[PDB]
C-alpha cells in the first residue's frame, strides 16, 4: 500500500528512536547543492532537524520533544476537544505567510501538544525538493477532509478528500464538507462550540462509588 | 587639518600599520601612498573602493576624505 | 554627474566641484579625473571640455543631456552618460518577510519599475533571499554591479555593500531596513517608515555637554507597633478577639504598603546612579547624552562598581513599640517579626567602592584579576573627559595582544610627548618614565599644591613583576602625596606583596565570589557576586569614543617616522 | 484608580465601540515625525489598526474582530481549561522573534478567543515610544505573576507582583511562583494537568433533573 | 483713587507685609469603647454626644487655617490680569520692592497644589490593642483632607541662576510676555534694566515692550533691542566693557550695584561666537546679572542651569530640577489677552518717579 503523503512525495518515510525521518531519490528532485536545504531550520526552532547529503538518496530526520503525539491519538478524546482542535487547526493553516515553504495537509504529518496545538513535520521547498508550487486549491481541499476526519470519522483520510458520492456520510460531514470561505467554517464551528458550553450546566458529577451506594440501597427493597 | 588612521591589508599580504596624512587628499592617494610603503605586487582591484570597519560603511575611490567624513581613529579595510 | 562604463565595470564620477578651467580627464595616470589601468590609452587620452569630445588632438563631436555617446580606442568600447538631476530617498520595512523580487518585466515583483518611463531603463530582473539572519544576491538576467563590478553567481551580501542597478542604488541593514536612492519613480507595496534620531546624532561630529540630572536617597522615619495585651460563655469570648483580627490586619496592611514604597524607591535610585559596563556599551553606541558627564568638580567621581550583594537600609525603622518581654510570643507578635526583617535590607543592589581615599590593592589568583581589571579601565574611561585624566599602564610583554585593545583611548595619549601609555621593556620605560618623574617633580616643588587642583589627573595601574624596582620614581609612587593628583592600583596573589600603607583592599575567591575585607583604614567584610562580561566588542567602542571632538609620516608607540 | 499599564506608559486607555484606544503626550516620548509608527501595521495583520498624528498627541486605534473576549471574564471557566490558558500563554511569550517590537503584560492588555490563544494588543517600537527596550527579567516577572490569576485568582494583580515575601499564598501560587526557567514552569504546569485528566474519569455526568428525581423518589415506602 | 491728585509725580510709601500659619494640631482620644433602658442606655447618649461634639469642633479649626494660608498667599503673587487692573488705576501698589527685599525677583507660573506650611501631629496614636471605631476614623478622614491646599499658586525663583524654558517654540514664546508683565511692576526702572535678543522677522509682536520705562539704557542714548549684525555689532562691544570694568574691582563679593541687569535669549545664532559668550556661561553671577534662556529640547542648553521649566500643551506643564535636585511638580497655565499691553505699559511710562 502507499499514504497519501507517499504517492504525492515519493519519498520513504518511518518513525524510530531517533525521530521521524524521511528518504529522497536524489535522482527524482531538482537539488543541485544541497546547502539549499538549509532554510528548513528557519521554522519552529525548538525541534531538533539535521540533513546530510548523499549522491544517491537524500534523508531528513526531525525529532520533536517527548510531550507532543502523533494525530491518531485524538480518537480517544471528548468532543469539546475535538472541536476545539478543529477550530485551532483551520486558525493555524489561514495563517502561513512565508513565500519559499509550502505547506502539504495529512494525517501522517501532524502533532499536537497538550495544549491542543498542532504543529507540522515537514515541509516542501519552493524548487528543490517537492512540492514545488505554493498552490491553494489542493490546500483547502485537504483542510476540508482533515477537519472533517478530525471531528468524527468511520472512513480513512482519502475518502472524504476523493469523494461525497460514496455512502450515506453523517449531518456534520455534509455540512463542513460544504463551506465556501475561511470565515464560513469558523462561523460554522463556533456556533457548535458554544450549545455545547450551554449544555454542560444542565448536568452534575457524582463519583461511581456514591452512585453504587445509592443503586444498591434502591435495590434494596 | 592632519588625522591618524588604521589601514589594513589583510587581502594583499596581511599587515598593518597606521598613517598621519593631511586631510585633503583624496581616496586613491591613500592606495597609492600604502602601495609606496609596502611596495605589494599585483595592481589594485579597479574602482579603488575601500570600507570603514567600525561604521559598516563603503565608500568609492572619488571622496575627498574630509567630504565623505573619515575621521580620527576609523580603520580602512582595502577591498 | 557622468557615469563610465567600460568591460564589466562602472564608475561614477561629479562635475560642478570644478570650473571649466580644469578639463576633466581619462587617463592612466592617478593626476587623472578618472583612472583606469586595464586599458593602455596607447593612441591618446581622452578629455572633455565646454560638451566637447577630444581624444588628444582628434574631435569626435558633442554630446547632449539623456542620450548615450559610444567611441571606440585599443581594441574596446567605452560609454558616457551625463545627467544634472539630483536623486530622491526612501526607507521601507521588510519585517516578516522571506523574499523581495525586483523587475521591470514582470508586474507581479513587489518592487516594479516601468521600463517606458526613464530613458536608459533596460529588461533585468533579479532577487534577494534571506537563510539564517542573513541576506544574499541572485541574479537572473540582465545585469547587476555590485560595489561596482558585475557578478554573475549567487552571493552573500555583507553588511555594508551596494548594488546598482538600471540607474538605482540599494542598500541593506541589518535588522532588515531596506534603503533605496534612485531617480526613477517605481510602484512599491511595502510599508514606508523613517528611523529614530535627536540631536546628538544629528550633531555627531561635535560634542557638548548638557545639564545634568541627580537624585537625592530616601531619607525618612517610620512608627511602628504591635499587640500587647494578653450560649451564655459562647458570645462572651470570640467577638473580641475577632475585632483585635480585623484592626490589626488593617494596620499590618498599612505599614507594608509604606515599606514597599520606600525600598522601591531607593532601589531605583541606586541602580540608576552605578550602570554595568553592558550598559555603558549599548549607551556609547548610540551617543547617548551622558557620557563624560562627572567633572573634577564633582564628588563621585572616581568610583568605581565591583559587583552585587547585600546592602542596609537608609531610613530607620522604629520597632520599639510595646515591651515584648511582658509576655509570650503570640501569632501576631510572630507576624510583626517576621515583617521587621525583610524590609531591614535590600537585596540584589550595587556594592560600590571609591578611590579617592589612597592606593587600592588587589589580591587573588592572577588570571581571574587580569580578567577583571577591564571591567574598572572601562568604567573609569566612560565618565570622565580626557582633558581631565590621564592613564599609565604596566603589564607583560608577552600579554600584550590581550592589552591591546587599549591603545586607541583617547585618554591613553600623553600630553606634553607624542608617545602611547603602555610600556614594554628597559628601553620605553627609561624613555617615558624619566620624563613623568621629573614632570611631577615641579608639582611637588611648589606652594599653591593645596591650593590649586592640577588639571590633568593621572590613575598609575600597576601589574607587572617589578621592572620598577629600582627607578627614583618610586619615591612618590609609595602613596603619601595623594594631593599631587596621583593615584594608583595593584595586583599580587597574596597580601604579603603589597605594602603596609594600603587604605583599601579586595580579593576574588573563585569565578564567582568575592568580598572587601579593609576599608576606610579598619576590617570589615561584606560578600558579593561578580557580573556576567564579555570582551569582544571593546575594540568598536573604544574607536567609537576616539572620533568625539570636545606631511605623510608613519606613527608608532614611541614617536614618528616620516615616509620615506 | 489607575492600571497597571498608566503608571509606567503615562497613556489613558478605555474601551469604545470603535475599538481600544491609546494616548501619550508627545513631549512624553522621543517620537520626532509620525512616519516612525508605521511599522505596527505589520506585527498582527488581521487586527484592523489606524495611527493618527496631530500636533499635540499621538492616538492608536485597535480594534479586535467580534467573537475575541477581555481577560476578565475568564473567571467563569473551570479549572482545567484555566491550566490548558495558563499552558498557553507562556508559550505565546516565548516565541516572540521580532527584533523591533517589545512586550508589556498585564491583564488589561491581553485577549482570548474561543481556542484559550491570548493576543496582545499594545506593543512598543525600540526607541520611540514608551516601551523602549526589550527588558527580559521583567517580562518573566510578570508573566510568573499573570499565571497566578488565572489559576488562583485570589488577590489583585499587584499582589502577586509585589508583596509576595510576606503574605500566605495558597499551594498552587506558590508552587507557580518557585520556578526558575522556562522549562521548570512547563514542567510543573504538565504534571497538574495530567492529574485533572485522570481524575476525572472516576466521574459520570448524570442530568440532574433525573438525579433529582432519583434521589428523593425512594421516601415513605 | 487719591493718589490721581498727583499723577504728574509718584512717590513710594510704607510697604505691607504679612506671614504664613505655622501652629502644631494635636490628637486625643482618652476614652475606649428588662431595667436596662433607663439606667445605662440613657448613659450611652451622654457618653457618645460629646464625642461628635469634640470631633465638629475640632473640624472647625483646620478650615481656617487653610482659608488663612490661601488667602496670604493669593495676596503676594497676584496675576497679571490682576496688575493690568491694579494699574489702570493708580494704586500704592506700584513698585513695591527695592534692591534690599529679598523676594524680588520671584515669578508666579500658574496654580497647583501645595504643602500645607502648618503641622498635623497625631499624638493620640494608640491604633493597636484598641477597639478603633468611628470617633477614631473621623481623625483619619480629617488627617487625609486638611493635610494639603487645592488652587494655590506655584513660585519660582530666579535669584539663584539661569533658568531653563523648553517646549514648543510657539507656547515659550508666548509665556515670555507674562513672565515680563510680572517682573516688569514690583521693581523701578531705577534698579531694573533689560536686553533683549531675538529673530528680526517677529519685529511686529515684540513691539509693546518698547515702551516701557526700563528699556532705556542707562550708559548710553540707544534702545536695548538686538535686531541683526548690526546692532549687535553697535552695542555688544558696550555692555562688554561695562562688565569688564565692573569685574575688575576687588569688592565683587562685599558690596552692590545699583542698576541690575537680566538677559532674554531666544536666538543663540545671532551671538554664537562673540566675546561676551564667556561672561554670559561662566559662573559670574556675582556681578549683578541673571539669565533666561529658551529653546527646543533639553540637548541646546549649557551646563549652568540650576531651573528647568517644560511646557507640554496649551493648559499644563510642570518642573523638572530646582537647585540641581530632580523633582516633578505640575502646575497649570493662566489665562490672559494681549490686545491691552499698550495702555499699561503707556501708563507706566508716565509715572515720574520722584527720588527723595
Amino acid at each position: 500500500q502507499k499514504s497519501y503523503l507517499e504517492n504525492q512525495l515519493e519519498a520513504v518515510a518511518e518513525k524510530t528512536d531517533a525521530g521521524y525521518t524521511f528518504t529522497f531519490q536524489r535522482e527524482k528532485i531538482k537539488l543541485l547543492d544541497g546547502l539549499e536545504a538549509n532554510v528548513i531550520k528557519d521554522i519552529n526552532p525548538f525541534f531538533h532537524k539535521e540533513i546530510d547529503v548523499t549522491d544517491d538518496e537524500v534523508i531528513i530526520t526531525i525529532q520533536p520533544p517527548s510531550s507532543y503525539k502523533a494525530f491518531r491519538f485524538m480518537k480517544a478524546k471528548d468532543k469539546k476537544s475535538k472541536w476545539q482542535f478543529a477550530y485551532q487547526l483551520v486558525q493555524a493553516v489561514q495563517q502561513h505567510n512565508l513565500s519559499r515553504l509550502n505547506l502539504i495537509v495529512a494525517p501522517e504529518n501532524i502533532v499536537f501538544d497538550k495544549g491542543l496545538t498542532p504543529y507540522f513535520l515537514h515541509y516542501g521547498v519552493k524548487e528543490s525538493i517537492p512540492p514545488y508550487e505554493r498552490d491553494e486549491e489542493r490546500v483547502w481541499q485537504e483542510l476540508k477532509a482533515a477537519a472533517a476526519l478530525a471531528v468524527d470519522g468511520a472512513f480513512a483520510f482519502e475518502d472524504y478528500l476523493k469523494f461525497n458520492e460514496t455512502l450515506t456520510f453523517s449531518a456534520e460531514a455534509k455540512a463542513i464538507l460544504d463551506a465556501e470561505s475561511y470565515d464560513d467554517l469558523l462561523e460554522l464551528i463556533q456556533t457548535h462550540i458554544d450549545e455545547l458550553e450551554a449544555k454542560a450546566k444542565t448536568y452534575i458529577h457524582i463519583p461511581r462509588k456514591k452512585w453504587n451506594i445509592q443503586r444498591y440501597i434502591g435495590l434494596g427493597l | 587639518m592632519y588625522i591618524d588612521i588604521t589601514i589594513d591589508l589583510k587581502h594583499y599580504n596581511g599587515s598593518v600599520f597606521d598613517l598621519r596624512l593631511s586631510d585633503y587628499h583624496p581616496v586613491k592617494k591613500v592606495i597609492d601612498i600604502a602601495w609606496q610603503a609596502q611596495s605589494v605586487s599585483m595592481p589594485p582591484r579597479e574602482g579603488h573602493w575601500i570600507r570603514v570597519v567600525n561604521k559598516d560603511k563603503v565608500f568609492s575611490g572619488e571622496c575627498k576624505l574630509s567630504d565623505c567624513g573619515i575621521t580620527n581613529g576609523d580603520r580602512l579595510e582595502i577591498l | 554627474l557622468l557615469w563610465v562604463f567600460y568591460q564589466n565595470n562602472v564608475q561614477k564620477l561629479n562635475l560642478s566641484n570644478l570650473p571649466s578651467s580644469h578639463p576633466v580627464t581619462i587617463g592612466p595616470d592617478v593626476k587623472d579625473s578618472v583612472t583606469i589601468s586595464t586599458i593602455p590609452f596607447n593612441s591618446g587620452v581622452i578629455s572633455l571640455k565646454r560638451y566637447e569630445v577630444f581624444l588628444g588632438n582628434d574631435c569626435l563631436g558633442t554630446i547632449e543631456t539623456d542620450i548615450s555617446f559610444t567611441l571606440q580606442t585599443d581594441q574596446q568600447d567605452i560609454r558616457l552618460i551625463l545627467t544634472g538631476s539630483e536623486p530622491e530617498k526612501s526607507v521601507y520595512f521588510t519585517g516578516n518577510r522571506d523574499e523581495i523580487v525586483c523587475s521591470s518585466e514582470k508586474t507581479n515583483a513587489d518592487i516594479y519599475l516601468n521600463p517606458q518611463d526613464f530613458a536608459f531603463a533596460e529588461q533585468s530582473t533579479f532577487s534577494l533571499l534571506r537563510a539564517g539572519g542573513s541576506w544574499s544576491v541572485r541574479p537572473e538576467s540582465g545585469t547587476i554591479f555590485l560595489n561596482g563590478e558585475k557578478i554573475n553567481a549567487n552571493t552573500p551580501l555583507k553588511p555594508g555593500d551596494e548594488i546598482f542597478w538600471n540607474f538605482t542604488q540599494m542598500r541593506v541593514t541589518e535588522q532588515d531596513l531596506l534603503e533605496i536612492v534612485h531617480y526613477a519613480q517605481f510602484e512599491t507595496a511595502l510599508t514606508e517608515t523613517v528611523k529614530p534620531s535627536t540631536e546628538m546624532q544629528k550633531k555627531y561630529p561635535q560634542y557638548r555637554r548638557t545639564p545634568r540630572m541627580v537624585y537625592d536617597l530616601p531619607d525618612d522615619r517610620v512608627s511602628f507597633s504591635f499587640p500587647s495585651q494578653e450560649f451564655r460563655d459562647k458570645n462572651q469570648r470570640k467577638k473580641r478577639e475577632e475585632k483585635r483580627e480585623r484592626v490589626y490586619k488593617l494596620y499590618l496592611d498599612n505599614k507594608r504598603k509604606e515599606l514597599q514604597a520606600l525600598a522601591e524607591k531607593q532601589k531605583q535610585v541606586l541602580e540608576f546612579h552605578f550602570p554595568s559596563f553592558e550598559q555603558m556599551k549599548y549607551l556609547t553606541s548610540e551617543i547617548s547624552d551622558r557620557i563624560w558627564e562627572k567633572s573634577l568638580e564633582s564628588k563621585d567621581y572616581l568610583q568605581l562598581r565591583l559587583g552585587t550583594g547585600t546592602v542596609p537600609s537608609s531610613y530607620e525603622i522604629n520597632m520599639s513599640g510595646g515591651d515584648l518581654a511582658n509576655r509570650d510570643i503570640d501569632d501576631l507578635m510572630e507576624k510583626s517579626q517576621h515583617m521587621q526583617r525583610v524590609y531591614k535590607d535590600i537585596r540584589n543592589a550595587p556594592v560600590t567602592v571609591d578611590l579617592a581615599e589612597g592606593p587600592m590593592g588587589l589580591v587573588g589568583k592572577s588570571q581571574i584579576v587580569k580578567n577583571e581589571i577591564h571591567q574598572l579601565i572601562g568604567q573609569l574611561s566612560f565618565f570622565n573627559s580626557y582633558h581631565d585624566l590621564r592613564f599609565v599602564f604596566i603589564f607583560h610583554e608577552e600579554e600584550y595582544k590581550d592589552w591591546e585593545w587599549m591603545k586607541w583611548l583617547p585618554q591613553f595619549q600623553m600630553p606634553h610627548i607624542y608617545a602611547k601609555g603602555f610600556i614594554y621593556n628597559e628601553q620605553t620605560r627609561d624613555q617615558l618614565l624619566s620624563s613623568l618623574y621629573e614632570l611631577i617633580r615641579e608639582r611637588d616643588l611648589e606652594d599653591d599644591k593645596e591650593k590649586l587642583q592640577f588639571k590633568p589627573h593621572f590613575v598609575f595601574v600597576i601589574t607587572n613583576q617589578q621592572l620598577i624596582s629600582e627607578h627614583v620614581i618610586l619615591e612618590y609612587l609609595e602613596g603619601q602625596h595623594e594631593h599631587l593628583g596621583i593615584s594608583t592600583i595593584v595586583a599580587a596573589e597574596t597580601k604579603e606583596s603589597l605594602s603596609e600603607n594600603i587604605t583599601t583592599l579586595v580579593r576574588y575567591i573563585n569565578e564567582h565570589e568575592g568580598d572587601i575585607l579593609i576599608q576606610k583604614k579598619k576590617a570589615v567584610r561584606i560578600p558579593f557576586r561578580l557580573d556576567h562580561h564579555q570582551r569582544e566588542d571593546n575594540e568598536r567602542f573604544s574607536r567609537t569614543l576616539r572620533t568625539l571632538n570636545h606631511e605623510i609620516a608613519i606613527v608608532t608607540d614611541t614617536g614618528l617616522i616620516p615616509l620615506s
